[PDB]
């Protein structure tokens, strides 16, 4: 879940 | 039921001398492997007596900027490896591997070797069983709207536990499944700094907690600054 955390938190 | 994903080390002590080939394993319940990027999500920790834990390597090889190329970084998937080509005196310390692809984040017991941007951490603190205490967490050298605040507890044992983490942006958060309860995590970027509340404290609670961040900027990277960790001592009795 971790690397589409980052890229939902970024985006 | 949705399980946490084990990080197994071993072997968990290991007496070397000077020159000797150190291998470390580090092995996880699930795949800590991201079919998407093909990059494993594993990080490597190396931590001396009294001092938190550095950055050594992220995503299973990449070695963080500095780390001496006698290191090493290996395996995929579910079974991981950290060898040292030739252990010096200053590579003692005790080893973790961390399980970084899905929450919650957890690290494994680790292998102890036997023979300006920082976070500023409130002052040790001395409470009784049941009480609650709230630990603070300061960036100085960046803006902590910029990156997720995490909480690692670490009891006179040695094992990192992941305690969960916070988007100062939208103070969205995250938290490891026994410590639901136990921790509020809070932030306030106006100050820069990130909290943490335990309440109902027991002797269970008596540790060393730690605070980090991770970048939400680049694509990826894993949690490399840390503070220097608060002493929370909750002595059993009466």
């Amino acid at each position: 879940v971790v690397q589409e955390a980052l890229d939902k938190a970024r985006e | 039921f949705v399980r946490d994903i084990v990080m197994t080390q071993s072997p968990s002590s290991l007496t070397v001398t000077a020159g000797e080939k150190v291998t470390m394993s580090c092995k996880s319940s699930q795949s800590l492997l991201n079919s998407g990027n093909q990059k494993n999500y594993l990080t490597w920790y190396q931590q001396k007596p009294g001092q938190p834990p550095k950055l050594l390597i992220y995503w299973a090889s990449t070695r963080e900027s500095g780390v001496p190329d006698r290191f090493t970084g290996s395996g995929s998937g579910t079974d991981f490896t950290l060898t040292i080509s030739s252990v010096q005196a200053e590579d003692l310390a005790v080893y973790y591997c961390q399980n970084d692809y899905s929450y919650p984040l957890t690290f494994g017991a680790g292998t102890k070797l036997e023979p300006e941007v920082q976070l500023q951490q409130s002052g040790a603190e001395l409470v009784r069983p049941g009480a609650s205490v709230k630990l603070s967490c300061t960036a100085s050298g960046f803006n902590i709207k910029d990156d997720f605040m995490h909480w690692v507890k670490q009891r006179p044992e040695q094992g990192l536990e992941w305690i969960g983490r916070i988007d100062p942006a939208n103070d969205n958060t995250k938290y490891a499944p026994k410590f639901q309860d136990k921790a509020t995590i809070i932030a306030d970027t106006s100050s820069n700094t990130a909290y943490l509340q335990l309440s109902s404290l027991t002797s269970e609670d008596t540790a060393v907690y730690y605070c980090a961040r991770r970048e939400v900027y680049s694509y990826y990277s894993p949690l490399d600054v840390w503070g220097a960790g608060t002493t929370v001592t909750v002595p059993s009795g009466s």
